[PDB]
């Protein structure tokens, strides 16, 4: 966007799998 | 036989780039609804000439219209034009209760409204460029209607397939004691095929399709008896944690010496 | 059994459920707190929000209150915490909306690349979210510190509510009203 002042941060979690959570 | 591996997003690339390195990655399935922003030429670059096959997480095609699904057909339609996927594939899955978006994927109820699930099925695969797949859900209850009947109408009534996972009709055995036998009539149709590890549930209530461990021996006993009653042209070996890839590329070797 | 479906949207009944099934639910439900509580260590500083028995109560609220439990389910959670306490610090507001816009980014499946996400409480911040554009680049959670937005959310955002706009692209601010 236009003021262009950005930071980019970490976020801990993952995509959509088919893997089943436990 | 094409052994191959599944790709959903970044935290595995490394993992990944360490198997095409040290093992021979016949083909990967992609996640391709992770994938459709994503500048096709940067896909086949990674590929670096393997073949690939689509696997479809969130169409979440059984709640919604036919005319909800246009634009991502669409999108994927461009991508299997590009591509030229092996294969491409969806799951039978429940993603909402009253409304409420749920956590996890959750098993279908195969006996209610049967043929209006067997119209979401046309509807949907109608839209896409191909013969649609259907992957087997790794059952945890039983319920009226047998997996094997529901996916014995699909295949008869619509122009769709079966992409078996073997290990998922494993963790169906144990959990709710659907013998494995019952398949082995629609196996004989189909040549694209899954199989992972799996862990249990707390106090081993049921077992959890994580793809997250080896295959164990059990499931690959199985593996070789889907190989004496059918042709594999193709078996994807799926991991979606613990990307350690001694362990992936054990899963690999188990599987093409299972079948020597 | 639609049991088992109505306890993992609305787990504060008392209806009892077999070992078996409670294991289930707990686990479908512990899903979405693993989700939460791994992506936002600031929360650690309250250690009473993140007690799975929290986590069910909010599950709950979200239920009766039809609240979304989609990739806006830590918009959600925030207005919980609203809900409940007085106060709550702006770096749980902060992380929760990041969590939202990489949740957003693994769940939108439309050729739209970005998503853009504001609330009443931070009216001079912009986040944002977008999808990965090239099969090894990661998706991109920003922030942006402007006043672009600033007279549009004190004009017409209510205090406490969130307002999100799906765009193309990350090169042009939003123009429309959003949705909250
Ligand atoms: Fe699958
Ligand atoms: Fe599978
Ligand atoms: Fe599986």
């Amino acid at each position: 966007m236009k003021n262009d002042k950005k930071v980019v941060v970490k976020v801990k979690d993952k995509e959509m799998t088919c893997g089943a959570f436990n | 036989m094409n052994v191959g591996v599944n790709w959903s997003g970044q935290r595995e690339l490394p993992c990944i780039n360490q198997l095409f390195l040290t093992r021979d990655i016949d083909f990967v399935e992609l996640l391709i609804d992770n994938f459709l922003t994503t500048d096709v030429d940067s896909i086949k670059a990674f590929l670096a000439g393997r073949p690939c096959a689509f696997h479809i997480m969130n169409s979440q095609f059984l709640h919604k219209d036919e005319r909800e699904l246009l634009a991502m057909a669409k999108i994927i339609n461009k991508l299997i034009h590009s591509l030229q996927p092996i294969y491409i594939s969806d799951h039978i899955g429940k993603f909402y209760h009253r409304g409420q978006a749920l956590p996890q994927m959750l098993e279908v109820d195969y006996g209610l409204q049967t043929h209006s699930t067997i119209k979401k099925v046309k509807a949907w695969s109608s839209l896409l460029d191909g013969k649609l797949l259907l992957e087997n859900y790794p059952s945890i209850f039983p319920q009226d209607m047998s997996q094997i009947d529901f996916f014995k109408r699909i295949l008869e009534e619509t122009y769709c397939g079966l992409l078996f996972d073997i290990s998922n009709a494993f963790i169906a055995e144990v959990n709710i004691k659907q013998s494995r036998t019952s398949w082995f009539d629609l196996i004989k149709h189909c040549q694209h095929f899954h199989i992972a590890g799996f862990e249990n549930a707390p106090d081993n209530q049921f077992l959890v399709d994580t793809h997250s461990q080896c295959i164990e021996e059990p499931v690959l006993s199985f593996l070789q008896e889907v190989n004496n009653a059918t042709s594999i042209a193709t078996i994807s070996v799926e991991r979606d944690e613990n990307f350690d890839v001694s362990d992936w590329a054990l899963d690999i070797d188990n599987v093409r010496n299972r079948v020597s | 059994m639609e049991e088992i479906l109505d306890r993992i949207i609305n787990p504060l009944s008392a209806k009892p459920l077999t070992k078996k099934e409670h294991i289930y639910t707990s686990l479908v439900l512990q899903s979405s707190q693993s989700l939460i509580l791994s992506a936002c260590p600031s929360l650690q500083s309250q250690r009473q929000f993140c007690s799975f028995e929290y986590h069910q109560q909010f599950i709950d609220w979200c239920f009766f209150n039809k609240k979304r439990t989609d990739w806006c389910l830590a918009l959600s959670f925030y207005q919980y915490l609203s809900y409940k306490n007085e106060q709550v610090s702006v770096e749980i507001l902060k992380e929760l909306i990041h969590l939202a816009c990489s949740q957003w980014t693994y769940a939108d499946k439309s050729t739209n690349q970005t998503v853009v996400i504001c609330h009443t409480r931070l009216p001079s911040m912009v986040f944002g979210g977008n999808k990965s554009l090239f099969a090894q680049e990661f998706r991109e959670v920003f922030l942006l510190e402007t006043e672009q937005l600033k007279p549009f959310i004190q004009s017409h955002v209510p205090d406490g509510y969130f307002v999100y706009w799906i765009l193309r692209d990350d090169s042009e601010y939003p123009s429309t009203m959003g949705e909250k």
